[PDB]
């Protein structure tokens, strides 16, 4: 979830959810993030329209 | 004193001073009321800070009081002197909106009900028509609640944190993150159960293809 | 909004939510954060039990 | 709707919703005076428990 | 919250939600506006379509 | 339901739902595959699109 | 995804959802397990009764 919050933070400020941006945010949070957790998230977020998911949240 | 007049500027004189004495001046239709019911209405109006006067052309003379001061309540620069046949003049300290409601709700005096219809009400430079005075109380209540909800929704949605909004803001951000993670099939302690549910239902549906 | 996602990130990873940590996280996301918004969220979050708030929902 | 927001504003800051206070708030927003609508709003809200209305939240 | 009522009041009559206008409406309601709260609100409102966001909850 | 979960695993990772691949995953789960069941399954799944099934079941 | 279906295949058969069984099923489906992803699933499942979850999922 720490990974997910990092992603949505990026999205909320208009920054691309990629491996590098995710890593920096997480390290600023004071954690050493697992790299495989980071790429799994980026991959899963592919094809996912975050805004449409957010707004049409059933 | 009713053996005779009816005197002009004894009746209109008295009505003159009267109009100048009260902040709120209404014309009302009294024609529907028998003499005793009207008498009961007069008593009620007196107990509530005002009084009623009946006359005909000498009533028109809202003009002499308007003239004797500074306004636009009369014949002159007014609208369409809302006077009708058997209009009376009711002078009061009651707010025009309160007066209107009061008259509507006090048809007193077997389940037959009759009362005074307001034609128009003057206060401090303005003439209020019945359409203005007839408040839709539920509309105001609905609008108040709508405006409150607009403020609540805006503050939550932009994450402007207040005691009223902070918990809803936290829950929204969390739900946003959880919902995105489940939709992406991303495994966390918080998402695994909904994800397994999706995967289980997919299994169930897929199995339906078997004969 | 971004300040809440940063607070939730911090919380998920067991870090205190205040001015310093919030600032570091937002800066790492590539934005200049608004001090006024950081401070308001920190203040609004005094005495707020975030876990209990989340669990009291959906 | 400026009359209702003016009322809610006044209520939120512990001020009486009367003609004087409503007029001052509306004026400051550049709203031209409408005595009938001001007086109607005050009459409509007389005896109204605003806090109860708000808690019923619909 | 009084800052938000003040903002929606301005918006209802097509007036810009900026620091000056917010301060003027709040002072007319008899309160000393807190500069940080005005600042934070204006920032929270950047890029926001008010007509849309006033309309969904749950 | 292991046969169907096996089909779903293979699909999730772009592998063909054929006899060899089903038997390999079943075998890894300690299951001795029943040829008749393996056959019935791949035959049943010929043509059907798993993507839309996954979507409809959510 | 594949980690979930692998887990559910093992459950459906009575096998423990542990690192060894997960990896074995994953490898057999032609994929290289990533330790952090294995560990994230196992940790996500800690204290979770899958039968009870599934009972309410139909």
């Amino acid at each position: 979830m720490e990974y997910v919050y990092a992603a949505l933070l990026l999205h909320s400020v208009g920054k691309e959810i990629n491996e590098e941006n995710l890593k920096a945010v997480l390290q600023a949070a004071g954690v050493e993030p697992e790299e495989a957790r980071i790429k799994a998230l980026v991959a899963a977020l592919e094809g996912v329209n975050i805004d449409e998911v957010i707004e049409k949240a059933a | 004193m009713a053996h005779v007049a009816e005197w002009k500027k004894k009746e209109v004189e008295e009505l003159a001073k009267l109009i100048k004495s009260y902040p709120v001046i209404a014309l009302v239709d009294v024609s529907s009321m028998p003499a005793y019911p009207l008498s009961q209405m007069r008593r009620l109006i007196r107990e509530n800070g005002g009084l009623l006067r009946v006359s005909r052309n000498t009533l028109i003379e809202l003009a002499i009081k308007k003239a004797a001061k500074e306004l636009g309540k009369p014949e002159l620069e007014k609208l369409v002197e809302y006077i009708d046949r058997g209009a009376g003049i009711l002078v009061t300290n009651m707010n025009p909106f309160k007066l209107y409601k009061f008259l509507q709700q006090n048809r007193q005096p077997q389940p037959l009900e009759v009362g005074l219809d307001v034609l128009a009400v003057y206060e401090d430079g303005i003439v209020y028509t019945p359409d203005v005075l007839a408040i839709d109380e539920q509309e105001y209540i609905d609008m108040l609640q709508k405006a409150y909800m607009h403020a609540f929704n805006l503050a939550v949605n932009i994450a402007y944190p207040t005691p009223e909004t902070i918990e809803a803001i936290i829950q929204k951000a969390f739900l946003n993150a959880k919902t995105v993670a489940i939709e992406a099939g991303y495994i966390t302690k918080e998402t695994i159960q909904d994800i397994i549910g999706r995967a289980f239902r997919a299994m169930l549906l897929l199995a339906q293809q078997l004969p």
